[PDB]
C-alpha cells in the first residue's frame, strides 16, 4: 500500500 | 468596496455530482476563507486552522502549542464560563475538537444548524480573547500529562519520537510535541517560567490572522454566510507573521547510513527503511512521490511485496512519500516481518534496491501516471458527500496551500507527467541516503540507549560500508515487473431509473431456508455504486475456541491469497472486507457497481474451492499467536471493556482460551473444517445501491448456486439460528470484576448500570439521560476533577439489552473513580431537579436533531439498515418513531426512570464493574453496599438468569 | 553491440541550405527508421507507414483496412480512453490525421515540442494493442458510412471507382477501398461475421514491424530520438509477412481496346485516355514516365496541347505516368473538351498518336533528360522547409522504396540517361493497347451499364478496328515540335546582404495616390527566391454582376493567352495567379527571383495591351457558364457557407445573378469593359523575398509605368477605396435561411453566433472558447452522435467582425442538427466549470504555441502579412501582443464571454443559421424560440444595420  | 473583504473568489471548482454551493474569500486581515452553503444540512459546521503548531514551541516548554491548544476551551473574555462553549454546543446536537501537528493547529465543532452563528460567535472568541485562566491552566494540564501517558507505552508513538531523537538534535524536527507535567509546569516553576504568559505570549506571537483559515458550511445563503463570517472574523488582528520555515534536512550525513535495534512493548517484528527527501508540496501538480508510492508500494503481481511476501520474510508493505514539514520530507519502505524475515534483513533490503533499480531501468511509465490520472478524476467526480465536521477541518488545513478555487480539486486531480520530477526523486532513493529501524524483542537486553520522553530501549550502529556497497550494486532480479494494466477500472457509471415498485426501507424480496434478502434501490444518492453485505451464519464458527480460531485463520488465509487480485480491485473503488464473527462470517462489497458481481463472484469462489498454502498457513498462524499475546499492552480502558463484553455476553471466548487452543490448530484439521464450515448456512443480505429488484435477486442466486457447486451447502434449520442471551443482573447487585493491567501504570474503569431490554420507551429514557449528563460528566469527572484525559459515558447497547456506562482511564484507583461517579450522579439528579423546563427542552431538541441527522452518503444509510438486520429488530422506521416518542417525555418521567433504575437506592439498580489496577497498583460522594466479587467468570454466569432476545419488529 | 538495432544507415544526403539532422537506421524488429532533429521547431511530429492497404481487405468485408484505419484512433490497452489521443494532442498544441490507399496505411501527428514523447507513447499502442472497443465500432461505421457517401455524388471519386469496376474483376484492383455501413456491419451481420474479430485478426496478421516505417522529427538529439525510438517501437512484433505484389496487370487483353461512355453529375465533358505499363518505379534514377510525360503533357509551343487548343477541341491537358500498385502503372493523357471537341474525339486521339510519333522519330534527347535533371536539381537544394507533419507523413511513405541514405533525394535526384527505357515505355503507348473514356452528359438515357459502389451509369463498347487502324497509321504531323530550350531555367542564386536598414516587419516604403508598397527584404530563409502579391482595386470589378462576370472573363482569357509563354517559368520554378475579386483584381508572382521581373512584366503588358481571341472568348464563356451551373452538384455543406456569406455580406452578387448576366456579355462589350477597369486603379503590393528596397521600388513603379504607357492608368480617390461591411445582428435573434441541395442526399447546416467587432480582447476571447471546446465538439457531435463525418468547429472572420461557427454535413435533418449543437453549448458550459485551472492554462497554452508557431518558408511568412494587409489592419506584431493578452484570461473571463455572447439566453447572442436540406429531405437539447426565416436575402439584409470598419493599427 501507499501511507495514506 | 466592502473594506473588510480584500477579495472574493472566482468560480470554487467542485465535482459535478456536488449540489453544495461554494465561495472563496481573502479578508482584509489576510484569512482565508471557504463558504459552504448546503441548504439541506442538518448541521452546520466551522472550522479554522492556524498555519503554526508544535515545531514553534519555546525549545525551554515541550508542548506549548498543544497546551494552548486545551486552553482555548476552557474561556473567553466575552464567554468567560469555563465551559460555555461546550455547554452550548451539547444543548444544540453539536460537538467540537481540535488537534495540534508539527504546522498546525486546527479547531472544528459542528451543530444544529438553525444555531451556527451562536456557536461561531462563542468559537471566534478562542482567536480573539482567550483567558487562560490560572486555575484552569493547574487543571488541564494534567489532562495533557495523562495524554501523554496513554502514549507512553504505545508502540507508533514511541517510533514517532524516536526518528526525531535520532535526527539533528538542534533541528526542531527534533521536539517533543506532546508535552507533559514536567515539561509544562514542574520544570517551568523551577526556572521562574511563568506559563499562563508564554500561552498568552505564544498566542499573541502566532495566533495572526495572516496565517489562518476558516471554513464555515451552514443553511445560510453565500452572502449571508458572507456577512457572518466578516462580522465575527474581520477583528482578528494581523501581526504579518512570518510562515516557519525548515529547508535543511533533520537527516544530514551523520545520521545516514545508519541501524537502529529497537525493543518494542508488544511482540511485534517490524523494519523501517527511511530516506531523506526534498519537500515535494510544490510539485503537486504532477506529484511525482505518489507515482513513487503507487509503483514500490504495489501489492500486485510482480510487486516488491508480491516477491518478499513468497520469499516468506513479511506480510504486508507501505511505500511512498512522508509529510515532514515546509521544507523537508521523507519516502519510507516499511514491512512487518516473520521469523524467518528477522533472519534476513539485509536481503529484504537488497530486493528493495533491486525493485528501485527496476524502475531506474525502465524509466518513468506515463500509462501509469495517465491510469493514476483518470482513477483520480472518476473517485472525485462520484466522491460521497462528506460529513461537515470532518469537511469543514480538512479543507482549513489546505486552504493554506493552494489558491481558493483550487483548494476542492488540489489534493485529487493530477495534471502533469514530470518524467524529471520522478528521477530525481528516484536518484533519493539510495543506498548511501538510507536510515535503517529494526523493531524486535529480540534485542531485549542487547541495546544501550533510551530515548528520553517514552524510556525507549534502543541500539544504533554505522551500517557497514561492505553492505552499502552490496545495495548499490543491486541488479535486476526477474521476479520484478511493473504492474500491469488496471483492468477493475469502472466504465459503466450508468444511474438506474428509480423502479415503479421501488421501497424508502428496504424490502424483505427474498425468504427462503437457504436465504433472506434485503433490498433497497437507492433514492437519495445516485452515485454509480452499490453496497453488497451478507451474513453467513455457522454453529461452527464459534462452537469452541478451536472452531473459532480455524474460523479467523481461514478468512485470514483467504484474504492473503486474494490479495493480489484484489489489490488491483482496490485501487479501482472496489472494495470488500471479510471477517469471521461470533456467529458465522460476514462479507461486504463496495465501491462502483460496475464490476462487483466479478469480485463477489471470484470471492465466493475462492472461499468454497479454497486450498490453503501450508507456509501462509504457518506464518499466519504465528502472526495470530502474537496478536492474541499482544492484547495484554492494550490500554486499562480497553481491557475494562473486553472484560465486561466477556461477562455480560452468554458465550464469549477470552484471549487465553484463543492461544490455549491455537496450539492444536494443524494444517489437516484446518483443510476437515472448511467444509464443514460451509455445510449448512443460512445468508442474510442486504443490497442496497444502484441496483434492481432483478439484479439484486441475480446476485444473491450467484451466492448461492457458487456455494451449492462448490460446497454442498444445504440450508440450516430455524431452531439453529441462535443469538446470545446478555447476562440478567441482580436487583440492587453490585457485583465488581478486578484485573491488572501489566503494561501501563494507569488504571481503567468501566461502570454498567444496567437497565432493561431495548424498547421505544426504555431507549428514549437512556438516550433522554445520557444526552443531559453527557457534557456534564465530562466537564466534571475530567475539566473540574482531572481523573484522566478519557472520560465517556453512554448508552451501552448489546444483545437486545442496555444500560448506561462510564469508562475513565486514570492514575486513580478504581474504587476512588468509583466513589467520584457516584458523587457525580447525585449532582445530576439535583441539576435535573433545578434544571428549567427550557434547559430540560433544549436537550430534548438536541436529542431529536442528533437522531433525525439524515445519511450523507450512502454507506451511512446502508450502516442504518444493516444494524436493524443483524440486531433482528428491523426497525427501518425507528428514528421517526423514538423521536416522536421523545419528544412527549417530561422531567418527572426522567427523574423517575434515575431513581427507579439508577440511584444509589434506586429498587431496580443493576450495577457491574471492572476494575483494571495499574501496573504498579469536592461534592460527597454516597455511602456503597459492598460488592461481589467476581472471581471466576464462568460461575458468575452460570449463577445468574439470562435476558430474552428481543422480538423483531 | 545494440541488440535493439539492426543496422544505422551512413550518411542521409540532404540540401546544403537544410540545417536540420537526420540519421537512418533499421530496428531489429524490421521497422525503418528516420530521425530529423531540429532544435528550432515549434512543433514536433511522428508518422508511421504501414505497407498494407486496401488491396489487402478481405474480398467479403471491402473497406476493413480503411476501417481500421478509423478505430485506431479510439483506444487502446494502455490509453483506453476513446479519446485519450486526440484530447491529449488538443491540449497541446497537436493534431492528427491518417489515409488509407491500396498498398499503404499512414498514420501522423504534430505536438507542441514539449511534449512528444507523450504523444508518440499514445500513438505507438496503436500499432502494439488497440481495443476495436465494440461500442465504439458500432458508432464509427457511420462516420466511414457518411465518408463514403459525401464521394458518392462525387465525379472524381466516381470515375476511379469506375476504372476499377471496369479492369480484370479477380484482380484486387477491383475492390472498393471505403467501405461503408452496408459493406462494415449490415452484410457482415448477414453473414454472421464478428467484425471486432476480423478487425483483431486483420492488425494480428498485418500490422507486422517488417512492413512499417516511422519518421520522427523533435528538437531532441539524434542520440535521444534513438534511444526513444527504440524504446516504443522495438516490442513491435515481427510475423515476417510477405510484402503483397500485383505482377499482372488488371487490363488484360480483353480489357484493351475499349471505349467507356459516361455520365456526369456535373455538366462536365472530359476525355480520359490510359495504357498500361509496367511498374517504372525501381527506374526511379532515371524516370523514364517522367521523360515522357513532360513531353507528352507538355504545354509550350510545338506541344499536342497546343495544336489541340487552336483546333478549338481542348483546354486543358494532365499527360504521363500514374501509380498503381507494385507491379503495375498507367500511362494517361486526359484531356477537356469543348463543344466541337466533344464531335471529334477520333480525331483528337489521332493527335495524341501523331505527338506519339514524332516522339519515336526523333528518339530520346539527352538534352531535354538533362534540363529535367538540372531543375530537379536546383528544386532539391532551394526546396522550402516543411511543415514537420506533413515531412513525417511523407517520409515514412518513401521510406519503403529506397534506401535509407536516399530518401530525402531519391524524387528529386535523376542520375541516368535511360534512352533503352524511354523507348520501351513509348513502345507500350500505341493504339492496339488503349482505353477510352468519354464523360458527357450527352450520354444521358444512352447507357446499360451500372456501377455498383456509386450508381454510375455508362456503357462500354469495343473500339472498331478500323478506328484502331488508323491510329495505328498516325503519321509526322508538322504542328507538332518538341519543346527548345527553356530559357526561364534560373542561373543567379546569389542571396544579396541583408540591408543596414532592413526591418523584421514589412514597412511601407510608398505611400502614393496610385499605389502603397509594403517591402521586407527576407531575414530568415535565404533562399534566391521572393513573392510579389499586388491587390488591384478597381469599383468596376464587382459594380453589377455583369461587370463581375466580365472581370472573371477577362483575366482567364488573359491567362489562357499567355499559358503557352508561362509554362516554361511555370516549369522553371516561377508561378502565377491572376484573378478576378470582389474588390479588383489579384496578381502574386511566387517563385526563383532572377527571372521574375521579366515575367512580372509581360503579364502586365498583356494585360494593358490584351487583344481577345473570338474563338477562345466563346470557348471560356461557354465553360464559364458550366462552372456557375455546377455549383449546384457542390456538396451540402458548401452549399451551406455559400448561403452564410451571401447573407451576411454588404454586397455579393449570387450564382444566379452571375448566370443572368452571362448571356449579356458579348465581346464588343468585353472589349470594351477593360480599358474602363484599367482607367483607374489603386496598387496595394507586398514585395518580400531575397530583393533589395531598391528593386522593390523598380518593381512596383515598373508594374505602375506600364499601365499608364498603355491603358492610361490614373489613381483612385481615397474615398472610393471601400471595403464592405458585415449586416449587424440584433441581440438575441435567431433567423434561419433554407434551401435544398439537389443534386447530394444529405443535409448541410451552417450555425454562426455574431459577437462583435474583431479587437485583441474580443479575438482573444473567442479563439480560447474556440480553442477549448475544439476537440469536445468533434468527439461528442462525430464520434459519440455520429451526426455525420464532417464535423467542424471554430472563429469565423470576415469583414472585420467575428463569431463561433459549426458546420456539419448529415443525413439528419438541420432542426435536428440544431438541437445537439445546442445541447453540445451546454455541455462546454458546464465543461469549463468543472475544469481544473491547470487544465484551463493547458489550453491557454496550446493556443498560444498554435498561434507562435513561426513559418517554416517564405511564403507562409508572407501569407500572414499579407492577410494584414488585404484586412487592412496592418498588425504585423499580432501574434505577440495577442498571446501576451491571451495569457491574463481566467477561467471567469471565459465563462462570462459565454454567457453574455453565446448560451441560449444570453442578452447578446445573435444567431443565424443556414439549413441545407438533403435532396429527398444524449444530453438534453434546451428549449429554443421561434426563429425569424429569411424568405428574401436582398430584404433581410435592408432591415438591418451594417457594423463599422476596422480601424487600422
Ligand atoms: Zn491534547
Ligand atoms: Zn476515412
Amino acid at each position: 500500500a501507499p501511507p495514506a | 468596496n466592502n473594506p473588510a473583504i480584500k477579495r472574493i473568489g472566482n468560480h470554487i471548482t467542485k465535482s459535478p455530482e456536488d449540489k453544495r454551493e461554494y465561495r472563496g474569500l481573502e479578508l482584509a486581515n489576510g484569512i482565508k476563507v471557504l463558504l459552504i452553503s448546503d441548504p439541506t444540512t442538518d448541521k452546520s459546521s466551522a472550522a479554522l486552522d492556524v498555519h503554526i503548531g508544535s515545531l514553534s514551541d519555546p525549545p525551554n516548554i515541550a508542548g506549548l502549542s498543544h497546551f494552548l491548544q486545551h486552553m482555548l476551551f476552557l474561556g473567553t473574555k466575552k464567554y468567560p464560563k469555563e465551559n460555555e462553549y461546550s455547554q452550548f454546543l451539547s444543548e444544540h446536537a453539536g460537538s467540537s475538537n481540535a488537534f495540534t501537528s508539527g504546522e498546525h493547529t486546527n479547531y472544528y465543532f459542528d451543530v444544529s444548524h438553525e444555531h451556527l452563528e451562536g456557536a461561531l460567535d462563542r468559537f471566534a472568541q478562542f482567536f480573539l480573547s482567550p483567558l487562560f485562566d490560572e486555575s484552569a491552566k493547574d487543571r488541564e494540564v494534567n489532562a495533557v500529562d495523562s495524554e501523554h501517558e496513554k502514549n507512553v507505552m504505545n508502540d507508533a508513538w514511541r517510533l514517532f519520537q524516536l526518528e526525531k531523537a535520532t535526527g539533528n538534535p538542534k533541528h526542531p524536527f527534533s521536539k517533543f510535541g506532546t508535552g507533559n507535567k514536567y515539561t509544562l509546569e514542574t520544570r517551568p516553576n523551577q526556572e521562574g517560567i511563568d506559563v499562563r504568559q508564554e500561552l498568552l505570549k505564544f498566542h499573541s506571537a502566532y495566533y495572526s490572522s495572516n496565517l489562518m483559515a476558516v471554513v464555515v458550511l451552514g443553511r445560510e445563503s453565500l452572502d449571508d454566510l458572507t456577512n457572518l463570517v466578516v462580522k465575527l472574523f474581520s477583528e482578528v488582528e494581523n501581526k504579518n507573521v512570518p510562515l516557519p520555515e525548515f529547508p535543511e534536512h533533520p537527516f544530514q550525513e551523520e545520521h545516514l547510513k545508519q541501524l537502529y535495534k529497537i525493543v518494542p512493548i508488544k511482540d511485534i517484528r517490524n523494519l523501517y527503511v527511511t530516506f531523506p527527501i526534498p519537500d515535494l508540496q510544490k510539485y503537486y501538480k504532477s506529484n511525482p512521490g505518489h507515482y513513487l508510492g503507487h509503483l514500490i508500494g504495489h501489492e500486485g503481481p510482480g510487486s516488491l511485496l508480491s516477491e518478499l511476501k513468497s520469499k516468506g520474510w513479511v506480510n504486508t508493505l507501505v511505500g511512498g512519500q512522508k509529510a515532514g514539514a515546509r521544507g523537508f520530507m521523507f519516502f519510507i519502505i516499511n514491512v512487518d516481518l516473520t521469523e524467518e524475515g528477522l533472519l534476513h534483513v539485509e536481503d529484504i533490503i537488497l530486493h528493495m534496491f533491486q525493485y528501485i533499480q527496476k524502475l531506474r531501468a525502465e524509466g518513468p511509465q506515463e500509462w501509469v501516471f495517465q491510469e493514476l490520472k483518470d482513477l483520480n478524476a472518476v473517485a472525485f467526480r462520484f466522491k460521497d458527500k462528506e460529513r461537515p465536521r470532518g469537511y469543514t477541518s480538512k479543507i482549513a488545513g489546505i486552504l493554506h496551500y493552494y489558491p481558493l478555487e483550487e483548494v476542492l480539486t488540489a489534493e485529487y486531480l493530477l495534471e502533469e507527467f514530470r518524467p524529471d520530477l520522478i528521477e530525481m526523486v528516484l536518484d533519493k532513493l539510495r543506498p548511501e541516503n538510507v536510515r535503517v529501524a529494526i523493531v524486535s524483542k529480540s534485542f531485549e537486553g542487547k541495546t544501550d540507549r533510551t530515548e528520553e520522553w517514552y524510556g525507549t530501549q534502543y541500539k544504533q550502529e554505522a551500517i557497514p560500508d561492505a553492505v552499502i556497497a552490496k545495495w548499490q550494486n543491486a541488479a535486476l532480479n526477474g521476479k520484478f515487473k511493473l504492474p500491469t494494466k488496471n483492468e477493475f477500472i469502472p466504465t459503466n457509471f450508468e444511474i438506474l431509473p428509480l423502479e415503479a415498485a421501488a421501497t424508502p426501507y428496504p424490502a424483505l424480496i427474498k425468504d427462503t431456508a437457504m436465504s433472506k434478502l434485503w433490498f433497497k434501490q437507492d433514492d437519495k444518492f445516485f452515485l454509480p455504486k452499490a453496497n453488497l453485505n451478507f451474513e453467513f451464519f455457522s454453529p461452527f464458527a464459534y462452537v469452541d475456541p478451536l472452531h473459532s480460531n480455524m474460523a479467523y485463520l481461514y478468512l485470514e488465509l483467504l484474504k492473503d491469497s486474494l490479495n493480489e487480485y484484489a489489490y488491483a480491485a482496490e485501487l479501482a473503488g472496489l472494495s470488500y472486507d471479510l471477517q469471521n464473527t461470533i456467529y458465522g462470517m460476514y462479507l461486504s462489497v463496495k465501491g462502483y457497481n460496475d464490476k462487483q458481481p466479478i469480485l463477489l463472484k471470484k470471492i465466493i469462489e475462492k472461499m468454497a474451492t479454497f486450498e490453503i498454502d501450508e507456509a501462509r498457513f504457518e506464518i499466519i498462524k504465528e502472526a495470530y499467536m502474537r496478536s492474541l499475546n499482544n492484547f495484554r499492552a492494550e490500554q486499562p480502558h480497553q481491557h475494562a471493556m473486553y472484560y465486561l463484553r466477556l461477562l455480560m455476553t452468554e458465550v464469549a471466548w477470552t484471549k487465553d482460551e484463543l492461544k490455549e487452543a491455537l496450539a492444536d490448530v494443524t494444517l489437516p484439521r484446518l483443510k476437515a473444517f472448511i467444509p464443514q464450515l460451509l455445510s449448512r448456512l443460512h445468508i442474510e443480505a442486504l443490497l442496497h445501491g444502484n441496483i434492481t429488484k432483478q439484479a439484486a435477486l441475480g446476485i444473491m442466486q450467484m451466492v448461492e448456486d457458487t456455494l451449492i457447486e462448490h460446497a454442498h451447502t444445504k440450508p440450516l434449520l430455524p431452531s439453529q439460528l441462535a443469538a446470545y442471551r446478555e447476562v440478567q443482573l441482580p436487583d440492587r447487585g453490585w457485583f465488581v470484576y478486578q484485573q491488572r493491567n501489566e503494561v501501563h501504570n494507569n488504571s481503567g474503569i468501566e461502570i454498567y448500570y444496567q437497565t432493561d431490554m431495548q424498547s421505544t420507551s426504555e431507549n428514549m429514557f437512556l438516550e433522554l439521560f445520557a444526552q443531559i449528563i453527557s457534557e456534564p460528566a465530562f466537564n466534571t469527572l475530567r475539566t473540574k476533577e482531572q481523573l484522566g484525559y478519557i472520560v465517556f459515558s453512554g448508552p451501552r447497547r448489546a444483545n437486545g439489552i442496555q444500560g448506561l456506562r462510564f469508562i475513565i482511564q486514570s492514575e486513580k484507583p478504581p474504587h476512588y473513580l468509583e466513589s467520584r461517579v457516584e458523587a457525580f450522579l447525585i449532582t445530576m439528579e439535583k441539576s435535573i431537579e433545578d434544571m428549567t423546563e427550557e434547559a430540560f427542552q433544549k436537550h430534548i431538541q438536541a436529542l431529536a436533531i442528533r437522531r433525525l441527522d439524515k445519511p450523507k452518503k450512502l454507506s451511512a444509510e446502508s450502516a442504518k439498515y444493516w444494524g436493524e438486520i443483524i440486531s433482528q429488530q428491523y426497525n427501518f422506521d425507528r428514528d421517526n418513531t423514538e423521536v416522536a416518542y421523545l419528544k412527549t417525555l417530561t422531567k418527572a418521567d426522567i427523574i423517575k426512570f434515575y431513581k427507579e433504575m439508577l440511584a444509589v437506592d434506586a429498587p431496580r439498580r443493576h450495577k457491574v464493574s471492572v476494575h483494571v489496577l495499574a501496573r504498579e497498583m469536592l461534592s460527597q460522594a454516597p455511602a456503597l453496599p459492598q460488592p461481589e466479587v467476581i472471581q471466576n467468570m464462568t460461575a458468575f454466569k452460570r449463577g445468574l438468569p439470562l435476558f430474552p432476545l428481543v422480538k423483531p419488529h
